[PDB]
């Protein structure tokens, strides 16, 4: 698929054709519109004085 | 002048490509065209009709070759008989699906 | 010239494939194609007891190996198909006997 393509929420769907089951699943995957951004922080935790004493 | 009966055959619910036979009986005189439809569009190749036989009533049967594939898919199926200026259409589907 | 195993096919009436007064009444259909030679044996099982009446069996037709089919046909009520009776396609082919099973179970 295309990057424009993705960005503007089409609706895409795989079907899958096995002889056990007889009716096809439908599996919808599509980028949800409308949803804010926000940068995301690091934040790096180092290890507590309690942990390093079993060496 | 008889109406022709129009009965449409499905692959068994187990399994089995196939194929669909659509039969008329009963019916007079002995000219008749039958055809095959597949969700509403014209079916231009995949499709034979056998001579008519005597079974004074007559029999026609016809074999339309389908895929696994598309019978899974809930296609419709059609089979158009055309008698003494009278249409009969039959739909058919899967039964498990 | 050539010996092939028949292939034994049988087609069943859809859900809506019963009409008629009551009780209504369909057919099967049992089909052998590309098998040698011509002379075969096509025979109607229902729950393994043989059918001896209401069953037509079409002559054997020709459709390089030389071939041939055969198309059978057996009338069957709508009351049995109801509760779930298996029928089975017997073929016998140069001794060899080849059996098909078919039920509206999915």
């Amino acid at each position: 698929i295309c990057e424009d393509d993705w960005n503007s929420g089409e609706r895409f769907t795989c079907t899958v054709t096995h002889t056990d089951l007889p009716s096809p699943l439908k599996q919808t995957i599509s980028r949800p519109k409308g949803v804010a951004l926000h940068r995301p922080d690091v934040y790096l935790l180092p290890p507590a004085r309690e942990q390093l004493n079993l060496r | 002048e008889m109406n022709p009966n129009v009965n449409v055959f499905v692959p068994p619910r187990d399994g089995f490509k196939s194929k669909l036979i659509c039969e008329a009986t009963n019916f007079t005189p002995k000219p008749i065209t039958v055809s095959w439809l597949k969700d509403g569009k014209l079916v231009e190749s995949g499709f034979t009709t056998d001579p008519v036989t005597i079974e004074q009533t007559y029999k026609v049967i016809s074999t339309l070759t389908i895929s696994e594939i598309d019978w899974l898919n809930l296609n419709v199926y059609t089979c158009r008989v055309d008698h003494r200026g009278l249409t009969f259409l039959k739909n058919v589907s899967s039964t498990c699906a």
